[PDB]
């Protein structure tokens, strides 16, 4: 036999269903989500790092002048000087005329650092949907399993069969370009994909993590060396990479809205809890059991012993009875005006006893059914002083509609009246001729 | 720091974070004279009472006014039979007074 419903969608709060199967004692079943994880579907696009610049050595000649070449290199540089005339310890600073001789070339290439810290770009797409979750049902104790989101995939848990999904939202949390660096992910909406910007946040972009490649710039320049000691002086723009560093925005971890954190490994967006489920489960058929090995209950009284609407069991109630033999079987509430904190309750003969529960209406109207039986609790007005509540308009208190249908009577009786009245006089002159 | 019914978290320094779920707040009361259910039913929804009473203030006393017009109207022609009035004619013996 198999059941089907919707169910909201909550991490902590659990779920209480009751199957039907005429012919037969009812079970209660009890299913409880454990996550919720949103997967999307990314491809890298590169990394990026902190660079390093360096020279090799550079060339002079006593006399006459040479010519410098460009070399396939990222962001290669060379230029010659004129008139050097250099210095060396106690040498003989290898001059005697004009010099006019100076290489001064430049190099940019990554960091050795680079392997540990560095940002990654992303795109990022729908991907798919799963959760874990555990199950009770009849005397079967509880029983965890993982399954994914659809209305297609099956799983079973011990001896059930379970078809869950799709969701009732399309909802995510990304966007179409993300990046990654250290522990979390920033919606850091416009990376670029081959043009630097000379140090804002992409100036060494390597298309892979060890590529050859590094198709952006750092605006190096070189400079005239002075009073003739070996040395290649230049400039160029700070790093991008440290700045974006600096100025990194609030953290996406910190602004998801319904409430949801967001693992590294996988990009999951775990718990984010909205909309509903259209559940479907079926269990096998050698858990009922014939409806006449089951105690009759008959002559129900319950009565409400003290209650109060807050996030936690405020409220306790008796029930007195009659029984037709010992044994257990389970309690419910069909409506959904308050939740029931016990499941299934044992019995005596001349059965009596109590349970607890939630609620949210200043005056309960819950009416629940156990073992094949029904019984309205009306309860009476409760006190006042993170879990399951209606908060659906249903609020409105004695005095409050006393008010409301005093008022909307009053109104009606007097144009009722008013109407009454004109068509009284209107019938008078229709009868004066 | 504002909490309400859906809850807030917050962070401090290196300490794990933390989760409130601030609500439940009974300031008033629901039984007795109407002035104190009122504030109550003020109190209780921060602004979506107030503007349910504005609304309610508004739609009462435009139903008032209109009950006042009818009545007016139907005086009116209650009026209108006392054409007969300047007639010098027999007592017809009604609501309203004849010699």
């Amino acid at each position: 036999y198999e059941h089907t419903a919707v169910m909201p969608n909550k991490v902590g709060i659990p779920y209480k269903a009751l199957v039907e199967r005429p012919g037969y004692a009812p079970v209660h079943l009890q299913i409880q989500l454990v996550n919720t994880r949103i997967i999307p579907s990314t491809n890298l696009e590169y990394i990026t790092c902190k660079y390093k610049t360096k020279v090799p050595s550079p060339v002079v000649k006593c006399c006459g002048a040479t010519q410098c070449t460009s070399k396939p290199h990222p962001d290669y540089q060379c230029q010659v000087f004129s008139g050097v005339y250099p210095f060396m310890y106690g040498g003989a600073y290898c001059f005697c005329d004009t010099e006019n001789t100076q290489m001064s070339e430049a190099y940019v290439e990554r960091s050795e650092e680079c392997s540990i810290d560095h940002a990654k770009a992303y795109k990022v797409h729908t991907g798919t949907v799963q959760a874990m979750v555990n199950i009770t049902y009849g005397s079967v104790s509880w029983r965890s399993a993982d399954v994914y989101v659809n209305g297609e995939t099956p799983a079973k848990i011990g001896d059930a069969k379970l078809i869950i999904g799709p969701l009732s939202s399309a909802w995510s949390p990304f966007d179409n370009k993300v990046v990654v660096y250290g522990h979390e992910v920033y919606n850091y909406d416009f990376p670029e994909y081959g043009t630097g910007k000379a140090g804002s946040f992409g100036d060494l972009q390597s298309r892979t993590s060890t590529s050859n490649d590094l198709y952006a710039n750092t605006n190096l320049k070189l400079q005239r060396p002075q009073a003739g000691i070996v040395h290649t002086p230049f400039t160029q723009v700070p790093s991008g990479f440290e700045r974006w560093k600096k100025d990194k925005g609030a953290p996406l971890n910190d602004v998801a809205p319904f409430g949801c954190s967001i693992a590294l490994e996988p990009l999951r967006a775990e718990n984010c809890a909205v909309g509903s489920i259209p559940i479907s489960i079926d269990i096998p058929d050698a858990a009922f059991t014939r409806i006449s090995e089951t105690p009759t209950v008959s002559d129900l009284e319950c009565k409400i012993t003290e209650c109060t609407y807050a996030f936690d069991f405020g409220g306790i109630a008796t029930v007195a009875y009659k029984s037709s033999k010992a044994g257990n079987c389970p309690i419910h509430s069909p409506s959904g005006v308050a939740v029931i904190k016990e499941n299934d309750v044992t019995l005596a003969e001349s059965g009596s006893f109590t349970f607890h529960f939630s609620t949210a209406n200043i005056h309960p109207a819950f009416k629940l059914q156990v073992c094949t039986s029904a019984v309205t609790c009306k309860g009476d007005c409760k006190p006042p002083k993170q879990h399951t509540e209606s908060f659906t308009s249903a609020i409105s208190a004695t005095a409050w509609s006393w008010i409301k249908v005093l008022v909307g009577g009053t109104s009606a009786f007097i144009v009722l009246g008013l109407i009454a009245t004109a068509v009284v006089a209107l019938v008078l002159f229709f009868h004066r001729h | 720091f504002t909490v309400t019914g859906e809850g807030l978290e917050y962070t401090w320094g290196n300490h794990p974070p933390k989760r409130v779920w601030a609500q439940e707040s009974g300031e008033g009361n629901p039984h007795g004279w109407p002035h104190e259910v009122v504030v109550y039913y003020y109190n209780r929804y921060p602004l979506t009472t107030i503007i349910g009473l504005c609304t309610c203030v508004a739609i009462i006393m435009v139903s008032c006014v209109t009950s006042v017009w009818l009545l007016c109207r139907t005086r009116n022609l209650c009026i209108t039979p006392y054409k007969l009035a300047p007639n010098a004619q027999v007592p017809i013996l009604l609501a309203l007074l004849c010699c």
